[PDB]
């Protein structure tokens, strides 16, 4: 028991529409993330960081999507308004 | 013969003014029988006061109950406190 | 004072033996 499953959280669209994160895709201690600070082997400690209970509370469950001699590179722009 | 009787009771009136010396719950616990006072826990199993040998009306006022209770002598306790430090 | 029926303290044997002292095992949101 007491182990987190390895997947099933894909909280990406809420950070696309967070309005604090400067992502230009959509329009409509003192550290922030514990990637240098140990937590003495309780996962519950990671719930003190304000951007990480954001990904457990506002998360969802996703299902995994399943699937020449010289390259020619072409840049492609994408500009679509939608709702 | 049952086992799971309550055998302790508490009265509702808070009389907790002069009671800091009794056994409190944390009120006052009131049991269904008295206590039992035991003088000394360890019996002294030899000692012809108690063993009664079969060889050879007399009274003897022994000092205290401490004869019948295996007390250590003080020279060992001082030796062990010297061995302490 | 002689009409003051006392309150039994029940022990409830399974409470007396081994009671320990759930979100704090982080696997259940």
């Amino acid at each position: 028991n007491q182990l987190i499953p390895q997947a099933y959280i894909s909280n990406f669209h809420n950070r696309l529409t967070n309005e604090d994160d400067g992502i230009p895709i959509f329009t409509m201690g003192n550290a922030v993330l514990p990637d240098l600070q140990d937590q003495h082997h309780n996962p519950f400690n990671i719930l003190r960081y304000p951007k990480i209970r954001d990904t457990f509370i506002n998360g969802k469950v996703v299902s995994p999507y399943r699937l020449s001699g010289e390259a020619i590179m072409i840049p492609i722009t994408l500009d679509i308004e939608h709702m | 013969i049952m086992i799971d009787a309550a055998s302790s009771f508490v009265l509702p009136i808070s009389i907790t003014k002069n009671v800091d010396v009794l056994q409190r719950t944390d009120e006052i616990l009131w049991f269904r029988g008295p206590s039992v006072i035991v003088n000394e826990r360890i019996i002294n199993s030899g000692d012809p006061h108690l063993s009664l040998p079969l060889n050879r009306n007399e009274k003897e006022s022994l000092p205290g109950p401490f004869v019948l209770g295996l007390r250590p002598s003080a020279k060992f306790t001082a030796h062990r406190l010297s061995m302490l430090r | 004072f002689e009409t003051m029926v006392a309150n039994p303290i029940k022990v409830s044997r399974l409470q007396s033996n081994g009671v320990l002292t759930i979100h704090y095992s982080l696997a259940n949101f």
